């Protein structure tokens, strides 16, 4: 909608899953733990602001 | 995580496995230990992608290599003295898995040709008026190498147009000969 | 996918042979052999559980 | 006298480190047992020099041609190390450097 | 301007998304899962470069001086150290033009100053 | 030819290349450099076609218009010239460069995919796997034409 | 199997290596010209470092700052660890500690006799 | 936003035309200022008059950057103007 | 598989020449000077020794159908 939105197209499931959704089913539901294991340059705000669209869409 | 910033990235066979802090003599240990024939096999790559902190180690199967001359400073390691005990072949029993042994050939696969710096010939690694590359890491045992086996008996196949080295390696095939010896039984 | 969208990594080269793999006699025929493997346990099962469904012992290699 | 005599046997061809004497042998071992047996009997030794230069191993019936690699990647000391002295009297023999490996 | 990174919350780490105080006309940021709240300090929500004036000294890293199939020079020494051998080498980075610019990297070891002509 | 080429790539590594209107810059390097190359081929082609023979047998069957053309006699005797993969020069396969042979970012001719010999001189190896990509070009789309013309 | 015959057999190669020898294992045509007859501790060095245990590798006949390579133990938990170094003065030279860096075997022309020497733990010292 | 002259003086556009069409567009709800075309760089201001608001203006910022078309005609992506040698 | 028995350009025979051509290969004789010594000069009747392959003292490695 307002950005771009990261999907995450696993097998065995007919629907699209955002990739928060995903690594909160994985136990890492702190969205700091989740940019963590995704971001590993916290003086980037680029790459922060492309995932965070889908951390708005998953909250 | 916080230390994945600087480090390098370790995959083989695809899984992410750790990180290391100085990839540079890693990969000299890893290429030292494959060319040793020690623990790493001959036909497992390893690439190391530089601007992206990656160190890509494959040992699957299906990967297609081919050997290569490794290059010293700007000297080949195959000296004289190899092709002396390769011409007694058939009595010292110095083979090709000899050569591999020495640690003078070596499998370089199509994603380890990436991070290779070939010479065409060892005319190449000659110090020139303008040098080229100046810092070559393999050579070609020969360039001819890269024809199959029915382009491989074209005769000048470098003075031809491209598709009638094709229309001859598809032609080979039905040229009469004797396809085989016990063509009697 | 972030790098590739923000332009920092090229897109993959889906013709590139280092992405590519030769499925060779071995590995074909194990994809066969498994295949096989698996139906064959499957026939044994079936077989088996008609024999002990009646409380009594049966011949593997029947 | 000193000349490098080193050499790399692999295990099948383990020779003992001392001489063959009947009160330091005897009989503990026995196609399973064929390769048994082979390490204490035809495991002293005659590396021959031939006129091609290369050279080969001569413990018994059989020879086994071998090829003396001379590797810079173990530059090791190597010294006859008897207890005596204060700890291991190592005498200046001659550094190991080139391997020879015998086979079949 | 510079871009604007994301802070998260104190308590339940996850980020704070920016809202307005009325009461004192003043901007602050609040987690919408917790009740933390923050005093901003940049005064600023969001920033767009449509030009992309990146500067892409920043995204070359010293180790790529090890890499055997850069071209090196000679004839641009570094200014930190003084070492006549660099590499150099193109962008070929996606949303940039004019990319037959040329990036050089002093070759030095723990030196690995970058530079462009 | 190749020292021109030289020349403008050094001009685009220097930042003093501006592009021409209704290009990119990259396009427009190609375009220098293409033209250069293109107006080598023809030059030494012009070159081998004066240097011939009233009794040469080439000249003699693309006189009568038997069989050949004068770009094929330049290819025989003068340059084979450029080979281009979907109308552009050789891409890079590996990254930034188009074999393991060359260094990377390099946009000499040589690199990609400019034969400087002829077929009588013979091709180097890099020539001659970029000549025969250039054929397999050819190769595909005599191929994969006949079906939607057919249609 | 049996010991009768493993005695005669274990003689037997130190007898069938003395005799005479004309000829090659797979193509007898290969003419001998010499023979080569056959514990120990090994100090291994770094390539690079290029260590310098012996007077050899200085480029040395005997020991300008020694007369005996006294190789006493680093201490008394390290018996094969011992520290070699060609210093017969107690002078702070390069102390060499042999570390624990647990076939290589070795031996020699001892006059043409039949024995051998072979290694018993490759060590490796550095500069400490 | 801000401008760049570059692409200013390329379309032969002022601040004037681009502040009407903004408020042609949003009419009065969406105010917008600017300075003259002197300074070295060419910056213009939008508020909003009267979802929360900060949300709106990045939405409005995402579609004025795609929809609002300041100069020539839709689905024209690029001109070529030359002279026809032929 | 056997050695022609008349040159095909000429016809001049060379089936008598195998052997000899052999023999002389094995007195170290060049190929070229070997084929001087046979008589052959025209170089269709040198393509025919130079080029020929032995291949039946191949086929004679397996043993016939009856004994
Ligand atoms: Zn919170
Ligand atoms: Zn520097
Ligand atoms: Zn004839």
């Amino acid at each position: 909608a307002i950005g771009q939105r990261i999907v995450a197209t696993l097998p065995y499931i007919k629907q699209e899953v955002p990739i928060i959704i995903v690594f909160r089913a994985l136990g890492f539901v702190s969205d700091r733990d989740i940019l963590e294991h995704i971001i590993y340059d916290f003086e980037d705000p680029e790459m922060m602001e492309m995932v965070k669209p889908s951390l708005d869409e998953a909250f | 995580p916080a230390a994945i910033a600087d480090a390098t990235k370790i995959f083989v066979n695809g899984c992410w496995v750790g990180i290391h802090k100085d990839p540079e003599q890693l990969m000299n240990t890893l290429r030292k230990l494959r060319r040793q024939m020690d623990i790493i096999v001959s036909e497992v790559s390893m690439i190391r992608d530089i601007r992206e902190r990656e160190i890509r180690i494959y040992t699957d199967a299906g990967r297609i290599c081919r050997p290569l001359l490794i290059v010293e400073k700007q000297k080949l390691l195959l000296k004289k003295r190899h092709i002396d005990q390769l011409k007694e072949r058939e009595y010292n029993n110095y083979s090709w898995q000899d050569l591999v042994a020495s640690g003078v050939v070596e499998y370089i696969d199509t994603l380890e040709e990436e991070t290779v710096m070939l010479a065409m010939t060892p005319d190449d690694l000659q110090e020139k008026e303008v040098a080229y590359c100046s810092t070559y890491t393999h050579c070609e045992i020969h360039p001819s190498m890269i024809l199959g086996v029915c382009a491989s008996i074209i005769p000048f196949p470098d003075h031809n147009q491209s598709p009638r080295n094709t229309y001859q390696s598809a032609m080979g095939k039905q040229a009469m000969g004797v396809y085989i010896t016990n063509f009697h039984v | 996918l972030l790098l590739a969208a923000l332009g920092r990594r090229e897109l993959d080269d889906r013709d590139h042979y280092g992405n590519k793999r030769l499925d060779l006699a071995g590995p074909l025929l194990a994809f066969l052999f498994r295949g096989m493997f698996k139906n064959l346990l499957k026939e044994v099962r079936i077989y088996a559980q008609k024999f002990i469904d009646r409380g009594k012992d049966f011949n593997l290699e029947l | 006298g000193n000349d490098l005599y080193f050499v790399k046997l692999p295990n099948f061809l383990s020779v003992e480190p001392r001489p063959f004497d009947p009160q330091y042998y005897e009989d503990e071992f026995e196609e399973e047992g064929r390769t048994r047996l082979k390490l204490k009997v035809e495991n002293n030794a005659r590396i021959v020099k031939w006129s091609d230069g290369s050279m080969s191993l001569h413990l018994g019936n059989e020879v086994f041609d071998v090829y003396k690699a001379p590797l810079q990647g173990d530059h090791n000391h190597l010294f006859i190390r008897q207890g005596t002295g204060l700890q291991g009297q190592a005498v200046f023999k001659t550094k190991l450097t080139f391997r020879p490996h015998s086979t079949d | 301007p510079g871009f604007v990174g994301i802070r998260f919350c104190q308590e339940c780490n996850n980020m704070l998304y920016p809202k307005e105080d009325k009461e004192n006309r003043i901007l602050l940021y609040a987690c919408r899962n917790c009740d933390y709240q923050q005093e901003a300090d940049n005064s600023c929500i969001y920033v767009n470069k449509i030009t992309h004036e990146v500067d892409e000294l920043t995204q070359i890293i010293a180790d790529v001086s090890q890499d055997p199939t850069l071209p090196r020079t000679e004839d641009h020494p570094c200014q930190k150290c003084g070492h006549k051998e660099a590499v150099f080498f193109q962008s070929h980075s996606a949303r940039a033009e004019d990319a037959m610019r040329l990036y050089y990297v002093c070759t030095a070891p723990h030196c690995g100053h970058r530079w462009t002509e | 030819a190749k020292q021109d080429v030289i020349e403008v790539i050094e001009k685009a590594h220097n930042n003093e290349l501006e592009p021409t209107p209704g290009n990119t810059l990259r396009q427009t390097f190609e375009n220098q450099v293409n033209r250069i190359l293109n107006d080598a081929r023809d030059k030494t082609g012009s070159s081998a076609q004066k240097s011939l023979s009233e009794y040469n047998n080439f000249k003699s069957m693309v006189v009568s218009g038997a069989k050949g053309s004068k770009i094929n006699i330049s290819q025989v005797i003068a340059v084979v010239g450029q080979q281009n993969v979907e109308g552009k020069r050789i891409p890079f396969g590996f990254k930034h460069r188009t074999l393991p042979h060359f260094i990377k970012d390099d946009y000499g001719p040589e690199s990609r995919g400019f034969v400087e010999n002829s077929y009588l001189a013979g091709l180097t190896p890099t020539e001659f796997f970029f000549h025969a990509m250039g054929g397999r070009e050819g190769l595909i789309d005599t191929a994969v034409k006949t079906a939607e013309t057919g249609y | 199997k049996d010991r009768d015959s493993q005695i005669t057999a274990i003689e037997k190669t130190f007898e069938d290596a003395q005799k005479s020898i004309s000829q090659h294992y797979s193509k007898p045509r290969v003419t001998p010209v010499e023979v080569m007859p056959v514990s120990q501790a090994m100090i291994r060095g770094m390539m690079d470092e290029e260590g310098n245990q012996f007077v050899a590798y200085f480029l040395p006949v005997e020991e300008t700052l020694k007369k005996r390579k006294r190789d006493q133990e680093e201490e008394m938990d390290y018996a094969p660890d011992d520290v070699y170094d060609y210093k017969i003065a107690r002078e702070y030279n390069w102390n060499v500690k042999n570390k624990a860096s647990k076939f290589f075997i070795f031996r020699e022309g001892d006059g043409v006799y039949y024995n051998e020497l072979e290694t018993r733990v490759r060590l490796s010292k550095r500069r400490a | 936003v801000e401008l760049d002259r570059k692409h200013m003086t390329d379309r032969k556009l002022t601040m004037e035309q681009i502040a009407e069409k903004i408020n042609a567009g949003f009419g009065d709800d969406l105010n917008c200022i600017f300075n003259d075309d002197n300074a070295e760089k060419l910056v213009l201001r939008i508020r909003i008059m009267n979802m929360d608001d900060d949300v709106f203006l990045r939405c409005i910022e995402s579609n004025m950057l795609t929809d609002m078309t300041l100069q020539g005609i839709e689905q024209i992506s690029k001109v070529y103007m030359h002279l026809p040698q032929t | 598989m056997i050695i022609p028995v008349r040159c095909f350009t000429c016809g001049k025979i060379v089936g008598n020449k195998w052997e000899a051509y052999l023999g002389l290969l094995q007195a170290e004789y060049t190929e070229g000077d070997a084929l001087d010594a046979l008589g052959l000069k025209r170089y269709c009747c040198r393509r025919m020794l130079l080029a020929h392959v032995d291949l039946i003292e191949k086929l004679l490695n397996y043993a016939p159908l009856e004994k």
